[PDB]
RNA sequence: AACGAGACUCUGGCAUGCUAACUAGUUACGCGACCCCCGAGCGGUCGGCGUCCCCCAACUUCUUAGAGGGACAAGUGGCGU
């Protein structure tokens, strides 16, 4: 059978995909005349094999990015997002409280104010 | 209220319907370009049973058939598909009367004149075209042209001074002096490649979308921009009404019209709903035509369908 | 990163779209002619057979051979981290 692409069609068509991101559309009549302006293939086969490539990477691009582009629209969503959100605050409730042993420490450095405690069953797993 | 019906859809092709065009003549009469090389004349039996019988296919062309349009008279049309060939039919036998050589690129768009005595075609080559309706070549823009693929080109409808108008994917709207045949002005912005173009009834507004998804309203005398409405998805082609101030504007999976009067969407015209189980769950719409009547809308889509949709009260 | 595989070259399949052809043809009738009624009819006019003869007829469907086009797992449904 085959139908397997090789790295030079690959490679090809994550270049053109990476440097023309917003020509190229979702049907294949239009991207193989698309990549035949853009680049020089030296043969029809060829241009027909990554036109075909380009076309299958697009259907992806448009649902969760893909690990080998890096497209300008698609970074914005994840710089936008690690700078900070409103979902996630401060520490999420400032009056976080302890256990014993850590008040116990506590103390051996001077603390006094706002915790609680609990005690446990006596040893793992009753 | 008024508000759009599916009324019937028509059967015929095996490709994509790429154009729609009507004339105002013949009320019983349509032509449609496929994208399997041929472009059916329709027999619009108004039954509801079915809604209409292809009539005639007109043949022959090597390629991807993307523009068409019907003469004044009714007689001819004028064609323009994907090996740089023009061809002039015959709306009575076929026999393409005279093809208009001369391009390196595929034919993009085609416009007819007002009294249908100049021709004019735009291409791949980032090139104009003007022709005598003899077959030959009359003038050609050269450069200062746009500077990538001319995506669509049409003539004003005015006998005031003549104006002719082109978009292309160099995100630019340039209009041209008929007579001279050099720049007016320019119309920047559009970010994204230009799909379409169009000119009211009135001749006195160009609506252009394109992969913006907005469709810009600049006027043809003040040499301004009117306003932008953003269309959503995408624009593939925009058409004004003959006897409203509406716009229709073909979206992704969807037809938005819009009451110009307050700017405000009149419809959203979607087919039917099925849970499509993956992928892009819609076929998404390319064309779409007024009636000379005003009454009913044909819109040409990418599965081989063309759907009616009827103003009712 | 390099070679080999693949890509590459020739070939077979498709174009009533282009280019253009008495050292290839088709159709038409100009024809003219032979033959038979084999049809209405008369046998003539209309037809039927012709690798019989002509056209400075119109054309490229069949023939030739160049340029481009066209297929990409592209479309749709399943199975796939
Ligand atoms: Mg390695
Ligand atoms: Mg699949």
């Amino acid at each position: 059978m085959g139908r397997v692409r090789t790295k030079t069609v690959k490679k090809a068509a994550r270049v053109i995909i990476e440097k023309y991101y917003t020509r190229l559309g979702n049907d294949f009549h239009t991207n193989k005349r698309v990549c035949e302006e853009i680049a020089i293939i030296p043969s029809k086969k060829l241009r027909n094999k990554i036109a075909g490539y380009v076309t299958h990477l697009m259907k992806r691009i448009q649902r969760g990015p893909v690990r080998g582009i890096s497209i300008k629209l698609q970074e914005e969503e994840r710089e936008r997002r690690d700078n900070y959100v409103p979902e996630v605050s401060a520490l999420d409730q400032e009056i976080i409280e302890v256990d014993p042993d850590t008040k116990e420490m506590l103390k051996l450095l001077d603390f006094g104010s706002l915790s609680n405690l609990q005690v446990t069953q006596p040893t793992v797993g009753m | 209220t008024e508000q759009m019906t599916l009324r019937g859809t028509l059967k015929g092709h095996n490709g994509w319907v790429t154009q729609i065009a009507t004339t105002p003549q013949f009320p019983d009469m349509i032509l449609s370009a496929s994208r399997d090389k041929t472009i059916i004349m329709w027999k619009l039996t108004r039954d509801e049973t079915n809604y209409g019988i292809p009539q005639r296919a007109l043949r022959g062309h090597s390629h991807f058939v993307s523009d068409v349009v019907i003469s004044s008279d009714g007689q001819f049309a004028l064609s323009g598909s994907w090996d740089g060939t023009l061809r002039l039919w015959d709306l009575t036998t076929g026999t393409t009367t005279r093809r208009f050589v001369g391009h390196t690129k595929d034919v993009l768009s085609v416009a007819f004149s007002s009294d249908n005595r100049q021709i004019v075609s735009g291409s791949r080559d980032k090139t104009i075209k003007l022709w005598n309706t003899l077959g030959v070549c009359k003038y050609t823009v050269q450069d200062e042209s746009h500077s990538e693929w001319v995506s669509c080109v049409r003539f004003s409808p005015n006998s005031s001074n003549p104006i002719i108008v082109s978009c292309g994917w160099d995100k630019l709207v340039k209009v041209w002096n008929l007579a001279n045949c050099k720049l007016k002005t320019n119309h920047i912005g559009h970010t994204g490649y230009l799909n379409t173009v169009t000119v009211s009834p009135d001749g006195s507004l160009c609506a252009s979308g394109g992969k913006d998804g907005q469709a810009m309203l600049w006027d043809l005398n003040e040499g301004k921009h009117l306003y932008t409405l953003d269309g959503g998805d995408i624009i593939n082609a925009l058409c004004f009404s003959p006897n409203r101030y509406w716009l229709c504007a073909a979206t992704g999976p969807s037809i938005k019209i819009w009451d110009l009067e307050g700017k405000i969407i009149v419809d959203e015209l979607k087919q039917e709903v099925i849970s499509t189980s993956s992928k892009a769950e819609p076929p998404q719409c390319t064309s779409l035509a007024w009636s000379a009547d005003g009454q009913t809308l044909f819109a040409g889509y990418t599965d081989n369908l063309v759907r009616v949709w009827q103003v009712t009260i």
